[PDB]
């Protein structure tokens, strides 16, 4: 059993057949998987030719837009120690992996990119999703308009005394145009003041009632000056028709936070084509839970 | 137990003399034990009464059906689901709970098939349950010298036992003195006829000697005396008994195909796994993840659902079993009567009735044939001349046994007759195409009549006769042909007389020789007109001198008679033997008869010849010719009890149509034994207790239901509780259908492997998302799935199935390596690319295209990561991009069960075509429907994307699989055409199942 | 179209699973006649 099965002498025989019936075997089989392989390739080309290169044919599971942040946070969660310096690194570091993009070096010439109102403006339509006119021209985004947030000043970003900060960011999405709630009478307590119709509003605020107490002071940077998003850089045209694109940012800086103590702060987007989700914690709004121990 | 000492044959003290077993036991010929001394001897050895089974509680039963071998492997499938489950817990944060769920649904898979399985052992086991009925039974005692009725089971050893016609030996007795005392044999050593007890002592095999009685036997006629020398367990049957019980069981043979089906799928498993292991390793994984694979691969490989499935799929042939009377006591024994290719049967109970029927009828110098069949249907004996009306008269008149009161409900056959087995048999045919006897006999008053002496063997008597026009005097008498025939001178032809002269003479020898070499008992009956001139109507013949002429009688006729067979039992033989079947009997009855009802039955064809045979169409002696040329062979018990192993071999290596003869129950093993070491799978069917330790060591036994014992009817696995042999046909014809359809539920049930594995595969080698979710799995192999392979059982034959021989079974198994090529090789494969062709399409379509899905499972299940960006540049969030592998994996899903009704169309048939076999099985149709209905459910009911996860498709998706399944369809086609047209050819040594 | 482009970002889900579930319902049904057609 055990050797013959394996390698018999009289009829020449190995594991079973002879020479010429494993090449019958193995033949079959690659000539089996190979047309095999050609039916998958062909009826995977034709999907290739069924979609365009400009735009996605399906665009519902990304309409309401998220609000992402600079940070990298394991449990969304910020807690780091004003005297041991390796306790901060893992933010800094992400902090200028994004800010790091927007550097002016990059951003130079009258191609691709324009000089835009320094004040928040409209919408600006650089025509139709096509190739006609060659490659679109997005808006310049300065590092200085973050003012006390670009590690240019303070590398570390504020983490190095008690006041850190957080560069909040609307995901990009392609011919989606933001658009703010108007000054009717139902509007946020909030939002009333500064209602520059091109700003798009992020407010962040505490979970709790309780909290409210020991959060301190919450200034916020951006384009102007104001807390919002300038409504002059969308839409998004998509990386084949605008590669070279820059997102507006925000920058929130938690003055005055109490130390030694978990809070949790939820930064919240104010818009119509805007709408939140019980189970996407992401979607409009976010969650941040600093802890400055020291 | 010492079993060496119980497979030895019987031995007894029988030579013995009335004083010497008084002097061993210790008892008095007339005066019987004391009281004192018999309740001292009860107490000192042990009531007369067999030992009770081994009982055997429920929930060890419960416990038995838990476990087994397939249901093993799921137990340690689900083993192994918790110990990768409490690795990813203590080494990974936000555990996936995807293992415990599929650990707990594996173990209740397993405990809901034990569940089923033992509900219906437990069903049969009721049923069987009503059958035992047990009234209490007294014997007649002598003690003190008083005749005493006490319970059986207060009988001892030595005291005085006396029985009457009617009543049953309590314990192996001494027959001290008999009257005319005659025993019932059947059950314990198979003599179908009474055999006569008498005192005195005749045979060296005490089986065979008159002077003693057995355990359970019972007085037909006659009253006898006798010392009980064997009580309890310690008797006859006793011992046979308790070596029934301390016998093995086997091993069936399905359940060793089952056993090398998982030995195949462990090899493939384990094989997949360290491989993989091996590879990952290779890849900068950690050892913590590949350990995680490694289980998750082999666990992966595991068919849930075919448990389940093979458990109804051997369920369903019972029922019909059940619906023709034939029924099992244990649920794989369906299948072992297929696989039979060498049946043992028995001749007493099972080959005949065990009933004396007149046979044959001489009269006019011509043989006549009487129906011995039970339901009456056949040919008639031409009941429209005067010979065979006063051959009624004579027959109806000249025999003192009467129906027993109270039957007027029974068949005329069937019902109970007091007196002797000829006497019963001729009051039967009498009864049958005469009409009322009761009358026939009220019609004519019995005047006188002298009984049967031992020396005139021959029966006669004198009535009235009721001609209303001669008032005369009729004389009957009856006995052995010689004896009548040297008493005749007349002969009663066609209605008138004639002479006596030779040439009669001689065709009533070469009658009595026809008669005679059919094993048949014949009689003769003749009658005479007594004159009324010399014996007045008043005159009173007393017998006591020649008041009759004892010579100068008429002779009408003979009339033979012997135990036919069952009905369907030629038939069914004939089937047996046309599916390739050898059959071989083995009784305990005499050769001379047991070679006829051999021929009669089909087991020795007509035409062949034994070694005596062909010595006496010779003329030559039996040491001078060739045992080659002879292909049927007659071996008698004594000559095998000195036979070698060898000689046994070439025994059943040499001659096809074999007849064991006089064969003890020890010897009926040995023979069992015998064709099981070469290589076959046997049958034995059988009826008393004789066949006990045949049935138990036979690979499958069949007991009779109404005329089959107690002892053989508990150990044996197949109950016929109609006693008809057909069954055995039909038993034999569903055990291959069900075989073919295993084969065919198996590929299917595991052609689905292919395409819930490889989206894993995939996964850790080129680290695209994950194709195929756990519940999505879960609700293909037990849930759509189900129904089809159930539906693949309702399968109709293709060819003639009780024509092909019997399956090889050291080379055609159930799961080859030709299968594996198919399920794993060919279609799983395909199955498995359009699943993947699906998943592409849902993700080019939302964003994803191909080229950017390779290299993003890092990010891509990463939870802080709320930016992903596309192949057009949209950032993704993590609950967003999860949504759509959600769906891409409900997608995957409905895409396997469009492959799957291309699947089970293939699988239907395994050589046919669809247009030629056709699509008549309701059942599969259903299957496909409900499969596609449940998929459509699961995605459509809202709150499943809550519950299960699986989110609505999109009408344009649902279309991504038809062009694969049409291709499966077209390449079995053209698979199964060149199997028909090329027979040998390569498809077929290749793919043929 | 343009600013007010608010349709290329809506599914109508509910319909779907609406018909979706009259033909399942159908389908099952018709299983069902197929299955009991013959004895009766
Ligand atoms: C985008 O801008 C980044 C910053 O640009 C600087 O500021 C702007 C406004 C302009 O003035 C521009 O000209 C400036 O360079 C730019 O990143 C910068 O890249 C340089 C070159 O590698 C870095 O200089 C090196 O610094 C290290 C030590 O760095 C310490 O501080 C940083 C934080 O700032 C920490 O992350 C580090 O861990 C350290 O703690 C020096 O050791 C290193 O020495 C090298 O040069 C000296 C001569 O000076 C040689 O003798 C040595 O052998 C070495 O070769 C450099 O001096 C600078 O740190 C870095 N800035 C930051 C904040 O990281 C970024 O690359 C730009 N990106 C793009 C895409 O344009
Ligand atoms: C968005 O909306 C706010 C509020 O608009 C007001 O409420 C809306 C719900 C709706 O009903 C509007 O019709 C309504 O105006 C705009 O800001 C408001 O602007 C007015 C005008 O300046 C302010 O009213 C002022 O109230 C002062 C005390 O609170 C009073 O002293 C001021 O005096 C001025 O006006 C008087 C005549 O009434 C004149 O004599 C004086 O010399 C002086 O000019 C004046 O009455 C409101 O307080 C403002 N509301 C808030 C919350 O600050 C806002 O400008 C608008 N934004 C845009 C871009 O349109
Ligand atoms: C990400 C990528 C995805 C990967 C997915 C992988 C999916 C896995 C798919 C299939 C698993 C294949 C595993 C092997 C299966 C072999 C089947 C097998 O073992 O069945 C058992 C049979 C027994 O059969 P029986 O009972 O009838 O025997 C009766 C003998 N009597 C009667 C004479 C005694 O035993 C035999 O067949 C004998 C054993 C023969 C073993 C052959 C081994 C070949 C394996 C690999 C070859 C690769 C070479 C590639 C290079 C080619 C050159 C170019
Ligand atoms: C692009 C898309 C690709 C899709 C690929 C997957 C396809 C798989 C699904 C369906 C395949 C259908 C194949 C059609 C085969 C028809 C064969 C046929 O017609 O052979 C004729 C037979 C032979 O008769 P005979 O001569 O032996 O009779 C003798 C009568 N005597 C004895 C009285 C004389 O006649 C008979 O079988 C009797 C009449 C039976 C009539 C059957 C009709 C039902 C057929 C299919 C059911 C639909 C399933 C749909 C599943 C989707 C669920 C949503
Ligand atoms: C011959 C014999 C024929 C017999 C045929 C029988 C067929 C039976 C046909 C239909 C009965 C199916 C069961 C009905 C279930 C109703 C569930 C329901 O009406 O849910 C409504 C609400 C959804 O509310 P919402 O939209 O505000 O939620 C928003 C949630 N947000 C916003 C957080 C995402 O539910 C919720 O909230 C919680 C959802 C609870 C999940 C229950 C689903 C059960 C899960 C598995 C069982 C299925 C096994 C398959 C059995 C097959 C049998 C053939
Ligand atoms: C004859 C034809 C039969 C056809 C039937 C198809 C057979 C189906 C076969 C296998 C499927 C059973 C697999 C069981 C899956 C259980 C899944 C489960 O337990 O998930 C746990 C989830 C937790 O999820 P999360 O962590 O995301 O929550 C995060 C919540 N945050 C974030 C808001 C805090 O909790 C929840 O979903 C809560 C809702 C609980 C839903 C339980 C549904 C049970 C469904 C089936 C069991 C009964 C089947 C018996 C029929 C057998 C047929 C032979
Ligand atoms: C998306 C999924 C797509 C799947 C598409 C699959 C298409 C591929 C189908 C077939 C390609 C395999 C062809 C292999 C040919 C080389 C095999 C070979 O070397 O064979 C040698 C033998 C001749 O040796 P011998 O027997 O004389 O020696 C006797 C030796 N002893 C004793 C061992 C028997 O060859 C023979 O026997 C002749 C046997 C030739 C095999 C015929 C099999 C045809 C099966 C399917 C074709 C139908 C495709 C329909 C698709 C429609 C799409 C719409
Ligand atoms: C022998 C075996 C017989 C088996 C018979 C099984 C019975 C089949 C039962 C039902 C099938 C009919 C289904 C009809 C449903 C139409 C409903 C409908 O209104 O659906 C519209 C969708 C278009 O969706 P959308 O995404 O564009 O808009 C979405 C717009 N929102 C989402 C914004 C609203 O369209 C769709 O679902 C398209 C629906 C699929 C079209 C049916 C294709 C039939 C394919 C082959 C049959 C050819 C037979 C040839 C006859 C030969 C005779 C000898
Ligand atoms: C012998 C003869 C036998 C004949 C038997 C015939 C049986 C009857 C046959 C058909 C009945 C059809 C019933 C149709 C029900 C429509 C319900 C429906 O359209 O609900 C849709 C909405 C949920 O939409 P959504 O906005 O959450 O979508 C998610 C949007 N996102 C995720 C983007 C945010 O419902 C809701 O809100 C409220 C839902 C309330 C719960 C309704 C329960 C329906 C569940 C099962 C019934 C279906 C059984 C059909 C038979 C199949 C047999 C296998
Ligand atoms: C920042 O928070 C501190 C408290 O942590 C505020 O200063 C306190 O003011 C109270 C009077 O209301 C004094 O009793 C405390 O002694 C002060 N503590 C300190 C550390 O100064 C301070 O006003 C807050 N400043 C801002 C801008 O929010
Ligand atoms: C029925 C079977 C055997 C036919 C198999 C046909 C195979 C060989 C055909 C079907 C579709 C074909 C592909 C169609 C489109 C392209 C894109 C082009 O830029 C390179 C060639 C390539 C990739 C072709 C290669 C050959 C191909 C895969
Ligand atoms: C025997 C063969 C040829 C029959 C093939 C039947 C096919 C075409 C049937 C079977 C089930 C059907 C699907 C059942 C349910 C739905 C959901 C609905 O909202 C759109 C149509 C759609 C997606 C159907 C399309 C047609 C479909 C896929
Ligand atoms: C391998 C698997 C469990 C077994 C399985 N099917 O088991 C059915 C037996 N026929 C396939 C499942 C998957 O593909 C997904 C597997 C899951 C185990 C746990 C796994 C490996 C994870 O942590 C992520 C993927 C999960
Ligand atoms: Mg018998
Ligand atoms: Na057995």
């Amino acid at each position: 059993g055990w050797k013959k099965f394996l390698w018999d002498s009289e009829k020449k025989e190995f594991l079973g057949r002879t020479g010429s019936s494993w090449f019958k075997i193995f033949l079959f089989y690659l000539i089996f998987y190979g047309c095999l392989a050609g039916i998958f390739i062909g009826t995977i080309q034709v999907l290739l030719l069924t979609l365009s290169d400009f735009e996605p044919k399906y665009q519902d599971r990304v309409a309401p837009p998220g609000l992402s942040h600079a940070p990298y946070a394991i449990k969304t969660e910020i807690s780091f120690s004003i005297s041991n310096p390796k306790s901060y690194e893992s933010f800094v570091k992400s902090m200028h992996k994004l800010m790091d993009l927007y550097n002016e070096s990059s951003q130079a010439g009258n191609s691709p990119f324009e000089d835009c109102s320094d004040t928040p403006a409209d919408y600006i339509k650089r025509g139709d999703l096509d190739d006609s006119q060659g490659q679109k021209k997005a808006c310049r985004f300065s590092r200085m308009w973050l003012k006390n947030c670009s590690g240019l000043d303070d590398t570390t970003y504020g983490y190095a005394e008690g006041k850190p900060c957080v560069v909040a960011k609307l995901n990009r999405i392609i011919g989606f145009y933001p658009k703010p709630l108007k000054n009717t009478t139902d509007l946020p307590e909030e939002l009333q003041a500064n209602y520059n119709q091109y700003v798009l509003p992020l407010r962040c605020a505490a979970k709790r009632e309780e909290d409210r107490e020991k959060i301190g002071s919450i200034e916020y940077f951006g384009l102007g000056g104001y807390a919002g998003f300038p409504l002059q850089y969308y839409p998004y045209y998509g990386k084949r028709l605008q590669k070279k694109y820059l997102q507006p940012l925000l920058a929130i800086q938690f003055t005055n936070l109490t130390q030694n103590m978990e809070l949790r702060i939820e930064c919240k987007v104010y818009g119509e084509n805007i709408d939140y989700s019980e189970k996407d914690r992401f979607r409009g709004r976010f969650e941040v839970k600093i802890e400055v121990k020291s | 137990d010492l079993d060496e000492l119980k497979k030895e044959v019987s031995m007894d003290d029988h030579k013995l003399s009335l004083d010497e077993l008084h002097n061993k036991y210790g008892t008095d010929l007339t005066r019987g034990l004391t009281n004192a001394r018999a309740k001292e001897i009860l107490a000192r050895d042990g009531p007369n009464s067999l030992t009770p089974p081994p009982t055997t509680p429920e929930w060890i039963k419960f416990c038995r059906q838990l476990f087994g071998g397939f249901s093993i492997l799921l137990w340690i499938g689900a083993i192994l689901c918790f110990l990768a489950y409490g690795i990813q817990a203590a080494t990974e944060d936000e555990p996936a709970n995807d293992n415990l769920y599929l650990g707990v649904v594996l173990s209740t898979v397993v405990i809901v098939t034990g569940c089923f399985s033992y509900y219906q052992e437990a069903k049969s086991s009721r049923i069987m349950d009503s059958f035992k009925n047990m009234v209490p039974q007294q014997a007649l005692v002598i003690r003190d010298g008083e005749k005493s009725t006490i319970n059986a089971e207060f009988v001892v050893a030595g005291d005085l036992v006396e029985v009457k016609g009617g009543d049953r030996i309590p314990a192996d007795l001494r027959i001290i003195s008999a009257h005319g005392c005659k025993v019932d044999n059947s059950s314990l050593t198979g003599e179908s006829e009474p055999q006569t007890r008498s005192p005195e002592f005749s045979s060296e095999n005490p089986l065979e000697t008159r002077n003693i009685a057995f355990f359970s036997t019972n007085c037909v006629e006659g009253t006898a005396r006798g010392v009980v020398v064997y009580t309890g367990d310690r008797t006859v049957m006793g011992r046979i008994a308790t070596l029934a019980s301390g016998l093995e069981v086997g091993r069936t043979p399905i359940a060793i195909e089952i056993e090398h089906f998982i030995h195949i799928i462990t090899g493939v498993a384990v094989f997949l796994g360290v491989s993989f292991f091996i590879l990952s390793l290779i890849l900068g994984y950690s050892w913590l993840e590949a350990v995680i694979f490694l289980i998750g691969i082999i666990v992966a490989n595991v068919p849930e659902g075919l448990l389940a499935t093979v458990t109804v799929c051997l369920t369903l042939t019972a029922k019909r079993m059940a619906r023709k009377n034939c029924l099992v006591k244990n649920l794989e024994a369906v299948e072992t009567l297929g696989s039979t290719s060498t049946i043992c049967s028995d001749k007493t109970g099972t080959l005949t009735q065990n009933r004396m029927t007149v046979a044959h009828m001489w009269f006019d110098n011509q043989i006549h044939e009487a129906d011995t069949t039970e339901n009456q249907s056949g040919a008639a004996f031409d009941k429209t001349s005067a010979t065979w009306s006063a051959l009624s008269r004579i027959a109806a008149l000249c025999n003192r046994a009467v129906f027993q009161a109270g039957q007027d409900n029974v068949p005329i056959l069937k019902r109970s007759v007091a007196g002797d087995a000829s006497e019963s048999a001729l009051l039967k045919c009498i009864e049958l195409c005469c009409g009322s006897v009761q009358g026939m006999r009220d019609r004519n008053p019995k005047i006188v009549e002298i009984p049967f002496n031992s020396t005139n063997k021959y029966q006669l008597s004198i009535h009235e006769n009721e001609k209303s026009s001669e008032s005369r005097y009729l004389l009957v008498m009856k006995g052995a042909p010689e004896r009548i025939l040297d008493r005749c001178s007349t002969i009663l032809l066609n209605g008138a007389e004639e002479p006596l002269k030779e040439d009669m003479k001689e065709a009533f020898q070469n009658a009595y020789l026809e008669l005679g070499g059919l094993g048949e008992r014949v009689l003769g009956f003749c009658h005479f007109a007594l004159p009324e001139d010399k014996y007045n109507e008043g005159y009173p013949f007393d017998a006591d001198e020649p008041n009759f002429p004892t010579t100068d009688l008429c002779f009408v006729g003979l009339m033979a008679m012997i135990d036919p067979p069952r009905a369907a039992v030629p038939d069914a033989v004939g089937k047996c033997r046309s599916a390739g079947i050898k059959v071989i009997m083995v009784t305990g009855d005499h050769p001379i008869t047991a070679k006829a009802i051999a021929k009669g039955v089909g087991i020795i064809s007509e035409g062949n010849e034994t070694i005596e045979d062909i010595a006496a169409r010779l003329n030559i002696p039996i040491g001078q010719v060739n045992p080659r040329d002879a292909k049927a062979c007659v071996v008698h018990g004594s000559d095998l009890k000195d036979l070698s192993t060898e000689v046994l071999d070439d025994i059943l290596h040499y001659h096809t149509e074999i007849v064991f003869a006089r064969t003890s129950p020890q010897q009926k093993l040995i023979i069992v034994e015998g064709c099981q070491r070469q290589g076959a799978i046997v049958a034995v069917t059988g009826d008393g207790v004789n066949d006990s330790p045949a049935l138990k060591k036979a690979d499958i036994g069949v007991a009779m239901g109404i005329s089959g014992s107690d002892v053989s009817k508990q150990a044996a696995d197949m109950i016929l509780l109609d006693d008809n042999f057909a069954s055995i046909v039909t038993g034999v014809e569903e055990g291959r259908l069900i075989f073919d359809n295993l084969k065919k539920s198996i590929a299917y049930t595991l052609t689905s492997n292919i395409p819930e594995i490889t989206p894993f595969l995939v996964f850790i080698i080129g680290n695209v998302p994950l194709p195929l979710g756990t519940v999505t799995i879960l609700c293909i192999d037990l849930g759509t799935d189900m129904v089809p392979a159930i539906s693949l059982a309702y399968e109709q034959a293709e060819s003639d199935i009780m024509k092909r021989q019997p399956r090889n079974p050291k080379t055609d198994k159930l799961v080859n390596e030709r299968l594996i090529s198919m399920a794993y090789g060919q279609i799983g494969m395909i199955q498995a690319l359009g699943g993947f062709f699906s998943y592409f399409v849902i993700l080019a379509e939302n964003g994803f295209l191909p080229m950017d899905l390779i290299g993003k499972r890092v990010r891509w299940d990463d939870r802080w990561i709320s930016d992903v960006e596309d192949s057009f540049g949209q950032q993704w969030t993590y609950e967003q991009r999860k949504i759509v592998e959600f769906t891409c994996h409900t997608s995957f899903f409905i895409s396997i069960v469009v492959v799957q009704w291309a699947d089970l169309i293939i699988c239907k048939t395994r050589r046919n075509s669809i247009f030629q076999q056709g699509m008549k099985n309701k059942i599969l149709i259903f299957g496909l429907f409900e499969e596609t209905a449940l998929a459509a459910f699961l995605s459509y009911c809202p709150g499943t994307d809550v519950a299960l996860r699986m989110y609505p498709l999109k009408p344009s998706w649902w279309f991504c699989a038809f062009p694969y399944s049409l291709i499966i369809f077209l390449y079995d086609e053209m698979r199964r055409f060149i199997i028909r047209r090329s027979p040998g050819g390569w498809v077929e040594q290749e793919t043929y199942y | 179209e343009g600013p007010d482009n608010d349709e290329r970002f809506t599914y109508d889900y509910y319909r779907l699973r609406v018909v979706g579930l009259i033909v399942a319902a159908v389908l099952c049904v018709i299983g069902i006649i197929i299955l009991l057609a013959g004895k009766c």
